[PDB]
C-alpha cells in the first residue's frame, strides 16, 4: 500500500536524521 | 540459589561501598590499579557495617 | 478495646516524634567525614 | 499416639552431630 | 481520524511517537562518535 | 482551499526537515553560527510564517 | 508430641543465631 | 446488637481518630517530644 | 552535650558504639519488627482457624491445630474484609479478630515499615562509618519483592487475602494460583528475574572459584602455613592477576574483568536490577498485566487449532485455575 | 486428618487440590500416548470456574 | 561537552558534568521539556488518527484522549465523541510548542552562556544560595498555582469538565458552588489510605475537586511569594543539605509518591478519571459481574434475595462487615464501589431490594460492556481476559496499563531518590569517592566485642 | 433510630456505622397491642435482628443449661427486607406467616473452650399461631452448604469425589459417615414472637422474639447442637 511506502519513507528519514546530523558535524569540524 | 544470589549482591555492594579513595576522580572505576599491592576495598570497615 | 488504641496512638506518636525530631536535630553534621 | 521412631531419629539426629561438636569446640578451647 | 484537510499526513503522523526513543540512542551515537572520551 | 492548506503544510513539513538538520549542524560547528545567522533566522521566519499560514487557512479548509 | 518437636527446633535454631550475634568470637585480621 | 462495636472501621475519620482523646494524646506526646527537643537542642 | 536529657539520646542513638547499630532510623525498625516478630510466632504456634476466603471455611495453618513447619502458616486476612484496615481495635473481641485474619495485616503492616527502616539504616550506618551508601539502593531489591507480595499484589487485586501467607505451602499456594491467573513463567519480567538468580548463583560460583584459586601460599595442608611469617605482618596474600588470566582463557580472552572494582559493580549490579524487574513484574500483574498470551497463536491454512507448548501451559493453567478456590466463586468469569 | 475431618484444611490440602488439577486437565493434551479421552465431567471442577 | 579527565565524570555519568553549568543544566531542561511536549503532541495525534468514533475510547488503546476528554472538549452526553477537532488542536498546539521549547533548549545546550552568572545574575544561581534556590522555587510554585487555578476557570466558567455522577450517566457539567471548606479538604488529605477510605482516592465529585484545585491553587501561590520575600530558617539549615542533587533527591522522593498515588487514582478511581473513557476500574466489572447476573437470574424468574450459595452465603445477596447489603459473590472486597450506575439503585441501609425488583434502569442493564469484557484484565500481549482465555479479542485496560506503568516509574524513581539522596549525603560529608585510607573512621572506634 | 429517620440518611452517613444491621423501632407508637385494627395484612419491610446468641451443649452428668457465647462473623445476623401476610381477628389470633426476603444469614459463633459453631439464622417459612401477646409456630432451617460445596479433600454431594482419594486403600465401612452419606436434609427450629410497641397511624409493630433452631452438622459428620437466637424484630403493616 501507499500509504505504508510513505510511513517506511517518512521512518527512514526520521530514523537517518540524527545520524546525518552526527556525521555532518563529524566531517564539517568539530565542537561536539 | 537464593543465598548465592543474596551473597553475590551483598559482596559487590559491599565491596564497590568500601572502595577507598585510591584517586582524585568522580569516578571510582579509575581509581583502581593492579600493579599495586594493596587491597582495593576496606575489609575492616565492612566488617564493623555488617 | 478504645484503650488499646489509645495507647497504641501513644506509642506511635511517640516514635513517630522521636524519628522526626531526631532527624532534625543535626543529622547531616553526625559523620566523621571533614564536611 | 506418638511417633515414638520420629521421635528417636530427631532426638539421635540432634545429640549425635551437638554432642561431636560441643566435644570437639571443648578440647579445641581447652588447649589453645 | 484526522481532519480531511491533513488525512494525507496521518501516515507521517504513525511514526512521530517513537522519535523520544531515537534521541536517547541518538545520545549514544554521539558518544560513540566522541568515542566515549 | 484544502489544496492550499495541503501545500503550507507539506511546506511546513520540509522547512521543519531542513531547520533539525541543519540547526545543530550550524550551531556546533567551528565559526557556523555567526555566519549562517542569516539563513537560520530565515529559516526560522519561514517556519512560523507557516505555522501561522496553516492556523489561519484552517479556518477556510 | 508433635508440635512440641517443632518449637523445640524452632527455638533452638534462633538461641543458635542469637548466640552466634552476641557472643561470637571477636573478629581479628581485617 | 450482640456486642459493643468501636465501629470507625471506615467513615474518613482524620487521622483515623474518632475520640477527642486520640487526637489530645497524639498532640500532647507530638508537643511532650517538641518541648524536649527545643529545650535540648543545639547540643548544649 | 553531656548534661542534656535530649542530647544524650542523640549521641546514645547515633552511636557506633553500640553492638548493633540503632538510629533514627532503628528507632522506628526496633518496635515494628519486635512487634512483627512476637505475633508471627504467636500466631505460627497457636492461631486458631482463620476463614482466609470470606466464605465461612477456616483453615488452620498454626501448629497445636495440627499441623508441621512446612505446612504451618500465618494465613491471610479474610476475604470479606478486603483491604480495609482490621486492627485489634475495630474488633469486638480477640476471637473474631484471629478468626477474621487480623494477626497477618499486623505483621505485614509491620515488617514492611521494618524492612523499610531497615534499609534507612543501612544508610544510617553508612553515613556514619564514613562508608559509601549504596548497600541501602542494594538492598532495595528484596524489600520491592516483599512489597509487591505483601502489599501491592493485595492493593491491585482488593483484597489482603491475596498476600503471600507467612509460610512455605501458604506461598506454594500462593504461587500455584499467581501461575494460573497471570501465567508468570511466560511475563519476561519475570524471565529477567529468573535469569537474575541464575545468574547471580552463576557469578556467586565464579567469583568464589576465581578467589579461592587465585592464592599463594600462606595457608598449608595444616590450619595455616605461618611457618614463613606469623600473624602480625601486612604482606598480603591473594591474586587477581593470575585469575583474570584464567578468565580470559577460559573462553575468549576479551571480555576484560581486569577491573576488580567493575567485576564487583557487575556482581552487584546484576540480580538486583533482575530482582527489581521482577519485584514490578508482579506488581504489574497485581493490576492483571500477566504474562504472555500465546493460547492458538499457531493455526494452520484450514484455521485447526494447532497444539503448542503454550497451549500445554495454558491447559495446566486451567487445570490450577478450576482448582483454586474451589467454593469461592458463584459467577463464571473470575475479575475479582 | 482431613479425611475424618470436614473441617480441617491447611494451604498443603490445597496444593494437594491444585496437583489434582494439573494432572487431571493436564495429562489429556499431555500424553498422546495414554490416549486419555476423558470427558469433561469426570473432571474435577470447583464452583462456576 | 567535556572529557572525563577534567570533570572527572564518566560517560555514563555525563549530565553530572553540568551539575555546576548553570547555562547547559537550564538547556537540557528545555530540551527535555520540548521532549515531553513533543511526546503529548504526537501521542496525541497518533491517538486521533488511529481513533475510530463508533467504539469507546478505551477499546483502542487510548490513555491521553480520555484525559482531553474529562475536561469536557468534545463529548456528548452518555459519553459520545461528537468532534475530535479539539483533541487535533491540542496535540497540534502542543507539537508547535515542543517545537519551540527543543530550538530553545538545544540553543542553550550547544550556543548559549556556559554559565549563567557573569552576565545574567538574575538567572545565575549557586546550589549553596538558599534564597537564591527558595526565589526559583517561589517563581515554579506561582507558576504551579496558576496552572492549578486554569483547571478551576475551565471547571467554574468555560463550560466544562464531564460528570459520571450526572444524572442519566454522567454529563460535560459546568460546576458551580465547589466546595471549598477547609474540614473537608483536609479531611481529605489526613485520613486513612485503606479500603474503607482510601487517602486520596476518595473524590466522588467534582465539586470536591475543584474545592481542593481552589486551594491548592491559592496555598501554591502564597506559598511562592512567601518563598520568593524569605529565607529558610537555621533549623531548615541545619536539617536539610544544600547541594544540587540533594534538591534532585527531594524531588524524587517526591515524584514518586506522586507516580504511586496516580496509579493507585488509575486503578481505583472513577471520578477523575471516567468509566467512559478509561474503561472499569477494578471493582468494577467484578460488581457489574454480579450485578447483571442477579437482574438476568431474578429476569428468569428465580428470586435472588432469598438465594444462597454453596456455602450458605448469598449467590447474588449477602451482608457486608458491617450490615450493608452487598453483592453476594466472591465480590465482598470490592463492596466499597462507588459508580454512576449503583447509587440511585442503593439506599440507606444496603442495594434496595424493591429498587433492584422494581426500578432498574434499562442504561444500568446496557452498561454490561463494563463487565462483558474490558475488566481490567488483558495480558502483555494483548488477548483477551484471564491468562488462560484464548487469542479472541485485542483489549487490555487503559487503567491497567498507566497504572502498571506508572507503578513501576513511581518504584524506579524512589529507587533513584535513594541513590542521590545517599550520593548528596556522601558529598557534602566528603567521602562520595571512598574512604582516605590513611584516617579511617573505623580504627578510631573501640572494637564491638 | 425509626423508619423515618433511617430513609432520611444517606448510603455514606450510614456506611461503616453498623446503623444498617439494626432494625427500626416504634417511638411514638402505643404499648396497648390490643388497639391494633383486625383484618388481612400483607406486611412488608419485616426487620429482625438479634441480641444474644446462646448455645445449648450437653454435658455427660444429666442437666440442661444454654451459655452464652462470642461471635465470630461481624455485623451480618441481621434479617431484612422479608414480606408475608398478618390476618389479625379481632380478639387477637394471628396468622403470621413470611414469605420471601433475606430470610437467613450464615453466622459463626465461638464456645467457651474454642470450639466453633456455624449455623445458618433463617426464620424462612415460618407460620404464627396465637394471640398478640404470644405466637410461635416453626420454620425450615436449610443445611448450612449446599450440595456443590467440597470439603478441604474435594468430596462432596452432588459434585466432589465421595471417597477418600488421598490413600486408595481406605474406602470400607468406617467413612461411610464421611463418605456415602453426605446428607444435606432440611431441619427445623421453632422461635416464638411477641407484639409490643404497637403503632395505629402507619402500622408499624416492633416486638421481642426467641428462636431455637439446629446448628450445622457440617456435612452430615457430627449432630448439631441447639442455637437460642433472642432479640428484636420490627414490621410495617399495610
Ligand atoms: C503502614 C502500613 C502501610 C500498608 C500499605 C498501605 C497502602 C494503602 C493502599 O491500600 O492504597 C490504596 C489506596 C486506595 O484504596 C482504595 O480506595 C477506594 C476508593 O474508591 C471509592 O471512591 C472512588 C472515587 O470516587 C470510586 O468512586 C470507587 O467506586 C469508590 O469505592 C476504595 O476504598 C477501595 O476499597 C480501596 O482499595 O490508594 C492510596 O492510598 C494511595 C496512597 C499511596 C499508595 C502507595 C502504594 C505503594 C506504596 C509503596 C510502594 C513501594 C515503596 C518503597 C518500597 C521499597
Ligand atoms: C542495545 C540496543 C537497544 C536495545 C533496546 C532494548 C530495550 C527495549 C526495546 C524495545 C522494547 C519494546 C519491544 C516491543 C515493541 C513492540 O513490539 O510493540 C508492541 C506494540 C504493538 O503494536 C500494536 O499493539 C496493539 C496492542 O493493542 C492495543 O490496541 C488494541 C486496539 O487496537 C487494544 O486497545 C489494546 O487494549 C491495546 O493494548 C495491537 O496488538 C496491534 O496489533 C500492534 O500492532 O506497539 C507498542 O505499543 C509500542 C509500545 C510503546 C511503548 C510502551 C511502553 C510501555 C508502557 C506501559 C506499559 C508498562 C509496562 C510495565 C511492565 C512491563
Ligand atoms: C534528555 C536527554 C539529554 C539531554 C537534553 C542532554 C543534554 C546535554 N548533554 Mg547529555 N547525555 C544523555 C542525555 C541527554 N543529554 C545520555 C542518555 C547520556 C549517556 C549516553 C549523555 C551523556 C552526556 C555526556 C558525556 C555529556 C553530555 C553533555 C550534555 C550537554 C551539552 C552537549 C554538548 O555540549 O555537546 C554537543 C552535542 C551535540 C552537538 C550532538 C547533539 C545534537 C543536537 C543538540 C540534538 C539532535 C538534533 C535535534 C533534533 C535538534 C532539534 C532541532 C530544533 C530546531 C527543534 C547538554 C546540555 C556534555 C556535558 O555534560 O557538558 C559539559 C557531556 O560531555 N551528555
Ligand atoms: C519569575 C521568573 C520565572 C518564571 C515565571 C518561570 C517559569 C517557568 N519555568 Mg523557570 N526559572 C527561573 C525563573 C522563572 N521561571 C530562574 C531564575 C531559573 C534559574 C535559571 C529557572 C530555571 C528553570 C528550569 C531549569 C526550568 C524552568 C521551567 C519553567 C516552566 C515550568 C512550568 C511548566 O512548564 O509546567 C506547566 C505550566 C503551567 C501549569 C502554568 C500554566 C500557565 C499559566 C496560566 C501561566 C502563568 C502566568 C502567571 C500570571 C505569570 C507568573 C508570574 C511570575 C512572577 C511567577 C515555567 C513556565 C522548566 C521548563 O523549562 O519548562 C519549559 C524547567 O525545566 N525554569
Ligand atoms: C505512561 C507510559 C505509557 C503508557 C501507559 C502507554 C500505554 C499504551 N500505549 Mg504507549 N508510548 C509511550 C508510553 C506509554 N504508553 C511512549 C513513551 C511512547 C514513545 C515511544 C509510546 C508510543 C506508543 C505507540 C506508537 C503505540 C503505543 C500504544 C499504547 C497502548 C498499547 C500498548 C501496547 O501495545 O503494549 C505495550 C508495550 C510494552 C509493554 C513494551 C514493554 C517495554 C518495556 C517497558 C521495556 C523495558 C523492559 C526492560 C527494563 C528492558 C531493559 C533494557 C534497557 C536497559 C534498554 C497503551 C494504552 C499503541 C496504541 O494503542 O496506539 C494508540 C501504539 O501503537 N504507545
Ligand atoms: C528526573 C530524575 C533524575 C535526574 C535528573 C537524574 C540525574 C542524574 N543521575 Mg540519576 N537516577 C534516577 C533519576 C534521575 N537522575 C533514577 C530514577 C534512578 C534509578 C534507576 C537513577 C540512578 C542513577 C545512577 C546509578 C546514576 C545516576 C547518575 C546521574 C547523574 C548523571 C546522569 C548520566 O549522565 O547518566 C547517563 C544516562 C544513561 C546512561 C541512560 C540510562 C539508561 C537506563 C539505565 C536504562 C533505562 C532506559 C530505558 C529507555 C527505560 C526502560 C524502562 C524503564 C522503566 C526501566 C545525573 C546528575 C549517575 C551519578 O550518580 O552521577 C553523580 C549514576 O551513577 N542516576
Ligand atoms: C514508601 C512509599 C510511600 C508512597 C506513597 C505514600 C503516600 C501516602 C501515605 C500516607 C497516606 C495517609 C496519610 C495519613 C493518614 C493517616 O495517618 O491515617 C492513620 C491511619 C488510620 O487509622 C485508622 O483509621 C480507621 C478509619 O479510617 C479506624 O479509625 C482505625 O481505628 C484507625 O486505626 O492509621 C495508620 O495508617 C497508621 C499510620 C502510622 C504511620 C507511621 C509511619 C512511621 C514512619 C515514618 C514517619 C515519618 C514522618
Ligand atoms: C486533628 C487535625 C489534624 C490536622 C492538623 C495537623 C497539624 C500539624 C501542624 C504541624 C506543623 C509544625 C511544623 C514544625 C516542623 C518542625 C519545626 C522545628 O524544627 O522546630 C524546631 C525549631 C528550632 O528553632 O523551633 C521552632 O522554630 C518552633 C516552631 C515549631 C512550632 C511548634 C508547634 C506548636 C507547639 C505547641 C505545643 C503542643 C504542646 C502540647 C499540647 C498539649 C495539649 C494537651
Ligand atoms: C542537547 C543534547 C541532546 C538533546 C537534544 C534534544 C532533546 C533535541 C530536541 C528537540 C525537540 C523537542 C524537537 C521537537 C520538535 C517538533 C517539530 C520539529 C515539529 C513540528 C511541526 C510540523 C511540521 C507538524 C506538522 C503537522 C501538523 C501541523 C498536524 C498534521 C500532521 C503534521 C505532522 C504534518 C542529546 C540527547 C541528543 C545529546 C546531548 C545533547
Ligand atoms: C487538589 C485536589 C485536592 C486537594 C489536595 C490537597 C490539599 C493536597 C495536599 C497536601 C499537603 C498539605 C501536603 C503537605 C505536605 C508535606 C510533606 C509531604 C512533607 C514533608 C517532608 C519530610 C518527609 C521530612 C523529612 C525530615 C524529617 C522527618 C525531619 C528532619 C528533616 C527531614 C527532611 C529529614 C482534593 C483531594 C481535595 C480534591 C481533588 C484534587
Ligand atoms: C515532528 C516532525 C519532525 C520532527 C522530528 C524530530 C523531532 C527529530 C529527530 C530525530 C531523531 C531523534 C533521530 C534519530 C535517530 C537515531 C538513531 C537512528 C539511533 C541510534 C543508535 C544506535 C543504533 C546504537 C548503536 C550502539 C552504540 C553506538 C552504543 C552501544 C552499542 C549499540 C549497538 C547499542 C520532522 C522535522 C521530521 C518533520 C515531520 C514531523
Ligand atoms: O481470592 Mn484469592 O483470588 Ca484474586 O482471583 Mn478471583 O479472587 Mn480469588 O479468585 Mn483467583
Ligand atoms: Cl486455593
Ligand atoms: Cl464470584
Ligand atoms: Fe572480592
Ligand atoms: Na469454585
Amino acid at each position: 500500500s501507499l500509504t505504508l511506502i510513505l510511513q517506511l519513507v517518512a521512518l527512514f528519514a526520521v530514523v537517518a536524521a540524527g545520524p546525518l546530523v552526527v556525521v555532518l558535524l563529524s566531517v564539517r569540524g568539530g565542537n561536539l | 540459589v537464593l543465598g548465592a544470589a543474596l551473597l553475590c549482591a551483598i559482596h559487590g555492594a559491599t565491596v564497590e561501598n568500601t572502595l577507598f579513595e585510591d584517586g582524585d576522580g568522580a569516578n571510582t572505576f579509575r581509581a583502581f590499579n593492579p600493579t599495586q599491592a594493596e587491597e582495593t576495598y576496606s575489609m575492616v570497615t565492612a566488617n564493623r557495617f555488617w | 478495646m478504645l484503650t488499646l488504641k489509645i495507647f497504641v496512638y501513644t506509642v506511635v506518636t511517640f516514635f513517630v516524634g522521636l524519628f522526626i525530631f531526631g532527624f532534625l536535630s543535626n543529622d547531616p553534621s553526625r559523620n566523621p567525614g571533614k564536611g | 499416639e506418638v511417633n515414638i521412631l520420629g521421635l528417636t531419629a530427631t532426638a539421635l539426629f540432634i545429640i549425635i552431630p551437638t554432642s561431636f561438636l560441643l566435644i570437639l569446640y571443648v578440647k579445641t578451647a581447652a588447649s589453645e | 481520524k484526522l481532519p480531511e484537510a491533513y488525512a494525507p499526513f496521518s501516515p507521517i503522523v504513525d511514526v512521530l511517537p517513537i522519535i523520544p526513543v531515537l534521541f536517547i540512542l541518538l545520545a549514544f551515537v554521539w558518544q560513540a562518535s566522541v568515542s566515549f572520551r | 482551499m484544502t489544496s492550499i492548506l495541503q501545500i503550507a503544510l507539506l511546506g511546513l513539513v520540509l522547512v521543519s526537515f531542513a531547520l533539525v538538520v541543519g540547526v545543530p549542524v550550524v550551531f556546533a560547528s567551528p565559526n557556523g553560527w555567526t555566519e549562517n545567522k542569516g539563513v537560520v533566522f530565515s529559516g526560522l521566519s519561514v517556519w512560523f510564517l507557516l505555522v501561522f499560514a496553516v492556523g489561519v487557512f484552517n479556518s477556510f479548509a | 508430641m508433635e508440635a512440641l518437636v517443632y518449637t523445640f527446633l524452632l527455638i533452638g535454631t534462633l538461641g543458635i543465631i542469637f548466640f552466634s550475634i552476641f557472643f561470637r568470637e571477636p573478629p581479628r585480621i581485617a | 446488637l450482640v456486642d459493643d462495636r468501636m465501629n470507625g472501621d471506615g467513615t474518613g475519620l482524620p487521622f483515623g481518630v474518632n475520640d477527642g482523646i486520640l487526637g489530645w494524646v497524639i498532640a500532647g506526646t507530638l508537643g511532650t517530644i517538641w518541648a524536649i527537643y527545643f529545650v535540648s537542642q543545639k547540643d548544649l | 552535650e553531656n548534661t542534656s536529657l535530649w542530647a544524650r539520646f542523640c549521641e546514645w542513638i547515633t552511636s557506633t558504639e553500640n553492638r548493633l547499630y540503632i538510629g533514627w532510623f532503628g528507632v522506628i525498625m526496633i518496635p515494628t519488627l519486635l512487634t512483627a516478630i512476637s505475633v508471627y510466632i504467636i500466631a505460627f504456634i497457636a492461631a486458631p482457624p482463620v476463614d482466609i476466603d470470606g466464605i465461612r471455611e477456616p483453615v488452620s495453618g498454626s501448629l497445636l491445630y495440627g499441623n508441621n513447619i512446612i505446612t504451618g502458616a500465618v494465613v491471610p486476612t479474610s476475604n470479606a474484609i478486603g483491604l480495609h484496615f482490621y486492627p485489634i481495635w475495630e474488633a469486638a473481641s480477640l476471637d473474631e479478630w484471629l478468626y477474621n485474619g487480623g494477626p497477618y495485616q499486623l505483621v505485614v503492616c509491620h515488617f514492611f515499615l521494618g524492612v523499610c527502616c531497615y534499609m534507612g539504616r543501612e544508610w544510617e550506618l553508612s553515613y556514619r562509618l564514613g562508608m559509601r551508601p549504596w548497600i541501602a539502593v542494594a538492598y532495595s531489591a528484596p524489600v520491592a519483592a516483599a512489597t509487591a507480595v505483601f502489599i501491592i499484589y493485595p492493593i491491585g487485586q482488593g483484597s489482603f487475602s491475596d498476600g503471600m501467607p507467612l509460610g512455605i505451602s501458604g506461598t506454594f499456594n500462593f504461587m500455584i494460583v499467581f501461575q494460573a491467573e497471570h501465567n508468570i513463567l511466560m511475563h519476561p519480567f519475570h524471565m529477567f528475574g529468573v535469569a537474575g538468580v541464575f545468574g547471580g548463583s552463576l557469578f556467586s560460583a565464579m567469583h568464589g572459584s576465581l578467589v579461592t584459586s587465585s592464592l599463594i601460599r600462606e595457608t598449608t595442608e595444616n590450619e595455616s602455613a605461618n611457618a614463613g611469617y606469623k600473624f602480625g605482618q601486612e604482606e598480603e596474600t591473594y591474586n587477581i592477576v593470575a585469575a583474570h588470566g584464567y578468565f580470559g582463557r577460559l573462553i575468549f580472552q576479551y571480555a576484560s574483568f581486569n577491573n576488580s572494582r567493575s567485576l564487583h559493580f557487575f556482581l552487584a549490579v546484576w540480580p538486583v536490577v533482575c530482582i527489581w524487574l521482577t519485584a514490578l513484574g508482579i506488581s504489574t500483574m497485581a493490576f492483571n498485566l500477566n504474562g504472555f498470551n500465546f493460547n492458538q497463536s499457531v493455526v494452520d491454512s484450514n484455521g485447526r487449532v494447532l497444539n503448542t507448548w503454550a497451549d500445554i501451559i495454558n491447559r495446566a493453567n486451567l487445570g490450577m485455575e478450576v482448582m483454586h478456590e474451589r467454593n469461592a466463586h458463584n459467577f463464571p468469569l473470575d475479575l475479582a | 486428618r482431613a479425611a475424618e475431618d470436614p473441617e480441617f484444611e491447611t494451604f498443603y490440602t490445597k496444593n494437594i487440590l491444585l496437583n489434582e488439577g494439573i494432572r487431571a486437565w493436564m495429562a489429556a493434551q499431555d500424553q498422546p500416548h495414554e490416549k486419555l479421552t476423558l470427558p469433561e465431567e469426570v473432571l474435577p471442577r470447583g464452583n462456576a470456574l | 561537552g567535556r572529557d572525563q579527565e577534567t570533570t572527572g565524570f564518566a560517560w555514563w555519568a555525563g549530565n553530572a558534568r553540568l551539575i555546576n553549568l548553570s547555562g547547559k543544566l537550564l538547556g537540557a531542561h528545555v530540551a527535555h521539556a520540548g521532549l515531553i511536549v513533543f511526546w503529548a503532541g504526537a501521542m496525541n495525534l497518533f491517538e486521533v488518527s488511529h481513533f475510530v468514533p463508533e467504539k469507546p475510547m478505551y477499546e483502542q488503546g487510548l490513555i491521553l484522549l480520555p484525559h482531553i476528554a474529562t475536561l469536557g472538549y468534545g463529548v456528548g452526553p452518555g459519553g459520545e465523541v461528537l468532534d475530535t477537532f479539539p483533541y487535533f488542536v491540542s496535540g497540534v498546539l502542543h507539537l508547535i510548542s515542543s517545537a519551540v521549547l527543543g530550538f530553545g533548549g538545544v540553543y542553550h545546550s550547544l550556543i548559549g552562556p556556559e554559565t549563567l552568572e557573569e552576565s545574567y545574575p538574575f538567572f545565575g544561581y549557586v546550589w549553596k544560595d538558599k534564597n537564591k534556590m527558595t526565589n526559583i522555587l517561589g517563581y515554579h510554585l506561582i507558576i504551579l498555582g496558576c496552572g492549578a487555578w486554569l483547571l478551576v476557570l475551565k471547571a467554574l466558567y468555560f463550560g466544562g469538565v464531564y460528570d459520571t455522577w450526572a444524572p442519566g450517566g454522567g454529563d460535560v457539567r459546568i460546576i458551580s458552588n465547589p466546595t471549598t471548606n477547609a474540614a473537608i479538604i483536609f479531611g481529605y488529605i489526613v485520613k486513612s489510605p485503606f479500603g474503607g477510605d482510601g487517602w486520596i482516592v476518595s473524590v466522588d465529585n467534582l465539586e470536591d475537586i475543584i474545592g481542593g484545585h481552589i486551594w491548592i491553587g491559592t496555598l501554591c501561590i502564597l506559598g511562592g511569594i512567601w518563598h520568593i520575600y524569605t529565607t529558610p530558617w537555621p533549623w531548615a539549615r541545619r536539617a536539610f543539605v544544600w547541594s544540587g542533587e540533594a534538591y534532585l533527591s527531594y524531588s524524587l522522593a517526591a515524584v514518586s509518591l506522586m507516580g504511586f498515588t496516580a496509579c493507585c487514582f488509575a486503578w481505583f478511581n472513577n471520578t477523575a478519571y471516567p468509566s467512559e473513557f478509561y474503561g472499569p476500574t477494578g471493582p468494577e466489572a467484578s460488581q457489574a459481574q454480579a450485578f447483571t447476573f442477579l437482574v438476568r437470574d431474578q429476569r428468569l424468574g428465580a428470586n435472588v434475595a432469598s438465594a444462597q450459595g454453596p456455602t450458605g452465603l448469598g449467590k447474588y445477596l449477602m451482608r457486608s462487615p458491617t450490615g450493608e447489603i452487598i453483592f453476594g459473590g466472591e465480590t465482598m472486597r470490592f463492596w466499597d464501589f462507588r459508580g454512576p450506575w449503583v447509587e440511585p439503585l442503593r439506599g440507606p441501609s444496603g442495594l434496595d431490594l424493591v429498587k433492584l425488583k422494581n426500578d432498574i434502569q434499562p442504561w444500568q442493564e446496557r452498561r454490561a460492556a463494563e463487565y462483558m469484557t474490558h475488566a481490567p484484565l488483558g495480558s502483555l500481549n494483548s488477548v483477551g481476559g484471564v491468562a488462560t482465555e484464548i487469542n479472541a479479542v485485542n483489549f487490555v485496560s487503559p487503567r491497567s496499563w498507566l497504572a502498571t506503568s506508572h507503578f513501576c516509574l513511581g518504584f524506579f524513581f524512589f529507587v533513584g531518590h535513594l541513590w542521590h539522596a545517599g550520593r548528596a549525603r556522601a558529598a557534602a560529608a566528603g567521602f562520595e569517592k571512598g574512604i582516605d585510607r590513611v584516617d579511617e573512621p573505623v580504627l578510631s572506634m573501640r572494637p564491638l566485642d | 433510630l425509626t423508619y423515618d429517620e433511617l430513609q432520611g440518611l444517606t448510603y455514606l452517613q450510614v456506611k461503616g456505622t453498623g446503623i444498617a444491621n439494626t432494625c427500626p423501632v416504634v417511638e411514638q407508637g402505643t404499648s396497648n397491642v390490643r388497639e391494633l385494627k383486625p383484618g388481612d395484612y400483607k406486611l412488608e419491610k419485616f426487620c429482625m435482628e438479634p441480641t444474644s446468641f446462646t448455645v445449648k451443649e450437653e454435658d455427660a452428668k444429666g442437666r440442661e443449661e444454654f451459655v452464652k457465647t462470642k461471635l465470630l462473623t461481624r455485623l451480618t445476623y441481621g434479617l431484612d427486607g422479608m414480606n408475608g401476610s398478618m390476618k389479625i381477628n379481632n380478639d387477637g389470633s394471628v396468622e403470621f406467616r413470611e414469605d420471601e426476603g433475606l430470610d437467613y444469614a450464615a453466622t459463626t459463633v465461638k464456645l467457651p473452650g474454642g470450639e466453633y459453631v456455624p449455623f445458618l439464622f433463617t426464620i424462612k417459612e415460618f407460620d404464627g399461631k396465637g394471640t398478640l401477646d404470644s405466637f410461635s409456630g416453626d420454620f425450615l432451617v436449610p443445611s448450612y452448604r449446599g450440595s456443590t460445596f467440597l470439603d478441604p479433600k474435594g468430596r462432596g454431594g452432588a459434585t466432589g469425589y465421595d471417597n477418600a482419594i488421598a490413600l486408595p486403600a481406605k474406602a470400607d465401612a468406617d467413612e461411610i459417615q464421611r463418605l456415602n452419606n453426605k446428607s444435606y436434609t432440611p431441619g427445623k427450629g421453632s422461635a416464638v414472637f411477641s407484639v409490643a410497641k404497637v403503632d395505629t397511624e402507619t402500622g408499624e409493630i416492633a416486638g421481642v422474639f426467641e428462636s431455637i433452631q439446629p446448628s450445622d452438622t457440617e456435612m452430615g459428620a457430627h449432630p448439631a447442637k441447639d442455637i437460642k437466637i433472642t432479640g428484636l424484630w420490627y414490621g410495617q403493616l399495610t
